[PDB]
């Protein structure tokens, strides 16, 4: 009436919960790159010679 | 000193009438010997001079 060893298991199942990968879009930056410093339009000379 | 590691002592206070005046009437207030560039390669000072002169001329502020 006691507990005895039974037949060895024939296989093992290991369960884990996993989600999946999306598409590669690689959206690097809101406003991207190093935007260049640049000329103010027209500007004009702010200096003249004497005479 | 400048913002580029070019430190130096003040050796003279040159009279304001003995300074080399420019064709615009101006007269520098700092005289910096041009021989600190060749061995120290602080090319950022030569760009800061032009950037600051352009800023003072156009009323701008460059980065």
């Amino acid at each position: 009436g006691g507990l005895t060893c039974a037949s060895a298991p024939q296989g093992t199942l290991r369960i884990l919960e996993g989600p999946q990968q999306s598409l590669s879009g690689s959206p690097l930056q809101p406003i991207p790159a190093s935007p260049p410093p640049q000329i103010p339009p027209g500007l004009r000379p702010r200096f003249c010679a004497f005479g | 000193a400048s913002r580029h590691g070019q430190k130096g002592i003040l050796s003279r206070l040159w009279p304001a009438e003995d300074m080399p005046f420019t064709e615009s009437g101006m007269v520098p207030d700092i005289l910096f010997n041009p021989h600190g560039f060749p061995s120290r390669m602080t090319i950022g000072m030569l760009i800061e001079s032009m950037a600051g002169k352009s800023a003072a001329l156009h009323g701008l502020c460059h980065d």
